[PDB]
């Protein structure tokens, strides 16, 4: 699954955390099994305005 | 990434002759349309002229009508303003911008702009 | 003016290295990573040679390199030709504005 | 997305992993490292199990 994240919700995506990126955007199980990625990327999805 | 960079500023006479040049880096060059905005001192932001993508469409200001010229080098990714006639109104700072990041017609992307006098 | 200071001119002789700094303030060269280097001649449009502190883009030979150290970044030429003399601004992206340094006009003798 | 922001509201691109485990029918796996042959000497080997 990829999609994109302000840079203090990051944390979120995490088995059975609150916050405001998985609370009614999308969350995951608390028993999930995997791995996650995530890299600031600010030059191709950061425009000035 | 995606940069913009003016280009062709300097000194000239009234009634003189420049090229202006901006150099586009980071995304398809020619896929998006190409504008001139100048700001000239005292005054606020003024479009001046707009080309398109492909190049066979031109786009000027009322203000710069005839004396100025906007082309486009789709092979060498560059953008051109010709300004012929140079009045002492056209003393600016001179950016070229696009849309690469929201749509054609609009100015998302922006160089630091270049600064041309006419003494 | 508020530019990043670069040196007026440089001078070195074909085949040999020549290095170019640039100061700025905490704004800009200390502030972001958006530091580049352009080879220009006044009349014609800037040919990007560096951008991200120390990438080069394509077409520019590994002679010219480019470093940074707090509000200061440096470029150094290597191999200098005939061709590469010109006019060597440095310039930095900080958001709500782009800025260029002075300046350096290498001239090879 | 601004390239001013504090690092908490630049823009992440993220990537989850997530798979089964219910040992179904095996579709993913990538070791398969393949040692030089050696013949004429006794040797302990692994054709493929």
């Amino acid at each position: 699954d990829s999609f994109v994240i302000r840079g203090n919700e990051v944390s979120q995506i995490a088995p059975g955390q609150t916050g405001n990126i998985a609370d009614y955007n999308y969350k995951l199980p608390d028993d999930f099994t995997g791995c996650v990625i995530a890299w600031n990327s600010n030059k191709l999805d950061s425009k000035v305005g | 990434e995606v940069r913009l960079l003016e280009s062709g500023g300097g000194l000239v006479q009234p009634g003189g002759s420049l090229r202006l040049s901006c150099a586009a880096s980071g995304f398809t060059f020619n896929d998006y349309a190409m504008s001139w905005v100048r700001q000239a001192p005292g005054e606020g932001l003024e479009w001046v002229s707009t080309i398109s993508y492909s190049g066979g469409s031109t786009y000027y200001a009322d203000s710069v009508k005839g004396r100025f010229t906007i082309s486009r080098d789709n092979s060498k990714n560059m953008l051109y303003l010709q300004m012929n006639s140079l009045r002492a109104e056209d003393t600016a700072l001179y950016y070229c911008a696009n849309g690469v990041a929201t749509a054609d017609w609009y100015f998302d992307l922006w160089g630091r702009g270049t600064l041309v006098t006419v003494s | 003016q508020s530019a990043l200071t670069q040196p007026r001119s440089v001078s070195g002789s074909p085949g040999q290295s020549v290095t170019i700094s640039c100061t700025g303030t905490s704004s800009d060269v200390g502030g972001y990573n958006y530091v580049s280097w352009f080879q220009h001649h006044p009349g014609k449009a800037p040919k990007l040679m560096i951008y991200d502190v120390t990438d080069r883009p394509s077409g520019v030979p590994d002679r010219f390199s480019g470093s940074k150290s707090g509000n200061t970044a440096s470029l150094t030429i290597s191999g200098l030709q005939a061709e590469d003399a010109a006019d060597y601004y440095c310039c930095s992206y900080a958001g709500t504005y782009t800025v260029f340094g002075g300046g350096t006009k290498l001239t090879v003798l | 997305f601004r390239p001013t922001y504090g690092v908490g509201h630049q823009p992440y691109r993220v990537v989850v992993l997530s798979f089964e485990l219910l040992h179904a029918p095996a579709t993913v796996c990538g070791p398969k490292k393949s040692t030089n042959l050696v013949k004429n000497k006794c040797v302990n080997f692994n054709f493929n199990g």
